[PDB]
């Protein structure tokens, strides 16, 4: 994203991606059954166990 | 030769004509020693070599072939998220002044 | 090495983990750079500080 | 003081051609047992060991013993400078200078002043050979010529009553083999299976020059060092100390 | 200021660089050469490399201070306001001052 600040390029719109589609679940998730978690990262057991008793 | 001992070398390239204002000439010893051991000069008399230069912030001991217990004494002792450096799969974060060589730059440096 | 004085194109690199929702979002509508250049850390939102050597 | 002769001036400088075309700086020991080179390439790949006994020569007279440094390109020189039925003398008076004298219808004689060329002390004793083979240069020598031909390296492989040779490349294969009821053989005796290979260039600067009639023994094993070595008037010997790749 | 990971790393590079330093100078005495020491000396910010590559003398902190209180480009001028005047020492003609101004100016905003 660096490359095209430097450069003064406008934004072009971005094709879907696995790091999109993961936070869109996450936010899914805490909107439906408000269940706090986030990618890339190392999560609490209950927050786990939780989401995943729901699915 | 007498200075050095170094009888054995078949060829020694020179120039023409000194290029700067003094032209003071180098010492012939530095010049059969290179050529013993076939290395070449520069302008200004040093040794040099290019290559292309790509970036790194984050590399793995594996990628670079260099063992945990090397790089503990170098000065490293986490990975990028606190862990204790105990693995060669774990990422390590690189200091700003440490390079990572190609081999021919390696070959030819040796 | 001081950051604060080596160029000043390698002070536009990020230093994010992911890139956030917001920036897929205004994707869509064709923004410039400029309009989101708060949202993702940049290099330039660093310098003066500690932590330029840090964490990247 | 010393006074050396030999008969048949061109065998030496076969010899000393052959022995000075992978080292170039040389160091002679002289003594009452006869004279002696060691030294290494610059690449420590090939070591090389040469022995002269006091019997070979015809005339001999050392009271003492002293080494002498001589640069291989001028001793090359003057030595090929002789002919077929020269008598060749070697000289070393008080002064640091080599007289190399030739005699036959005139005397001709050269001088060549010392040069101080650092000792380094390295020798390689004997290592579990697996394999032995004797056979002629005249083979030899055609197949690794063949053999570059074709590849960059060259492979050894010994069995029981047969000899055989191989060398692989990109596009092009080589290979030789031969019995004892052939007559590039000579003798063989075989330990175990035995397989290793080695470079090209050194195998033909190393066998280079070889006669069409004269007896080789060669020795190897699996991943070791490969040993060569040729006699001069079944008393004089010349050792070739080969390192295998990988 | 910085951690303690970096100091410590910043500290062993001026460690390392001291040890071949020494070795190097060592050397170069014993008069073999064009020179009786060595021709590389080692800076550490900005203003050590325009005091070494252009000039004037002692412009180092007076660089550093200017570039404390106001910026880079202010600072800039600011030397060069005081070139101009004359605290670093006298030159001779206008001449010699401008290319002085100029050089120094162009050293620092680069």
């Amino acid at each position: 994203f660096g490359d095209f600040v430097e450069n003064n390029q406008t934004l072009l719109p971005a094709n879907y991606c696995e790091e999109w589609w993961i936070l869109e679940f996450v936010k899914a998730l805490k909107e439906i059954y408000e269940v706090h978690l986030e990618p890339f990262t190392e999560n609490e057991e209950e927050s786990i166990e939780e989401a995943s008793d729901y699915l | 030769m007498e200075n050095v001992k170094v009888y054995g070398v078949d060829k020694l390239k020179g120039v023409m004509g000194m290029t700067s204002g003094w032209k003071m000439p180098e010492p012939l010893e530095k010049g059969l020693l290179r050529a013993k051991n076939d290395v070449y000069v520069f302008k200004d008399g040093t040794i040099r070599f290019d290559a292309t230069d790509a970036p790194i912030t984050h590399f793995r001991p594996r990628e670079i072939g260099v063992s945990v217990e090397k790089l503990r004494e170098l000065g490293y002792t986490h990975d990028f998220e606190g862990k204790p450096l105990v693995s060669e799969d774990q990422i390590v974060e690189l200091k700003p002044q440490d390079i990572i060589l190609s081999k021919e730059a390696g070959r030819y440096l040796l | 090495l001081d950051p604060r004085e080596v160029d000043s194109e390698v002070h536009n690199m990020d230093i994010v983990r992911y890139y956030p929702l917001e920036f897929y979002e205004a994707t869509y509508e064709l923004k410039s750079p400029k309009e989101l250049v708060g949202v993702i850390e940049r290099v330039e939102d660093r310098l003066g500080k500690p932590e330029m050597y840090y964490g990247l | 003081p010393f006074e050396i002769v030999f008969e048949g001036a061109k065998e030496f400088a076969q010899l000393i051609e052959t022995a000075s075309r992978l080292i170039d700086e040389a160091a002679f020991k002289v003594t009452e047992e006869g004279i002696s080179m060691r030294a290494m390439d610059p690449s420590r790949v090939v070591l090389i060991d040469l022995n002269l006994p006091a019997s070979i020569f015809s005339k001999y007279e050392v009271d003492g013993e002293e080494t002498i440094g001589v640069n291989m390109d001028h001793l090359k020189k003057v030595l090929k400078r002789g002919k077929a039925k020269e008598t060749l003398i070697l000289r070393k008076g008080e002064e640091n200078f080599l007289e190399i004298s030739l005699q036959g219808t005139a005397t001709r004689t050269f001088k060549l002043p010392l040069i101080d060329v650092e000792e380094i002390e390295v020798d390689l004793p004997e290592l579990p050979f697996t394999a032995k083979v004797v056979i002629l240069g005249d083979v030899i020598k055609e197949a690794v010529k063949d053999a570059s031909l074709v590849s960059d390296s060259m492979k050894f492989i010994a069995k029981e009553n047969e000899f055989t040779m191989r060398a692989e490349g990109e596009t092009q294969e080589v290979e030789v083999k031969l019995t004892l009821e052939d007559e590039g053989l000579l003798d063989i005796e075989v330990q175990e299976e035995t397989k290793s290979a080695y470079g090209i260039s050194y195998l033909s600067d190393m066998v280079k020059g070889l006669g069409k009639a004269d007896e080789v023994t060669i020795k190897f094993g699996n991943e070791m060092p490969m040993q060569m070595e040729y006699y001069i008037r079944d008393e004089g010997r010349l050792i070739f100390l080969l390192a295998p790749r990988v | 200021e910085l951690p303690k990971e970096m100091e410590e790393y910043f500290e062993m590079l001026q460690r390392e660089i001291d040890k071949a330093y020494e070795i190097a100078k060592k050397a170069r005495a014993q008069g073999k050469d064009p020179s009786l020491d060595v021709e590389i000396p080692q800076a550490t910010d900005m203003a050590g490399r325009v005091e070494s590559l252009v000039g004037p003398p002692g412009v180092a902190k007076r660089i550093r201070e200017l570039v404390k209180e106001y910026g880079k480009e202010i600072a800039a001028l600011k030397i060069v306001d005081e070139i101009i005047e004359g605290k670093f020492g006298d030159l001779g003609s206008r001449e010699k001052y401008a290319e002085q101004a100029v050089r120094t100016a162009l050293a620092i905003l680069t």
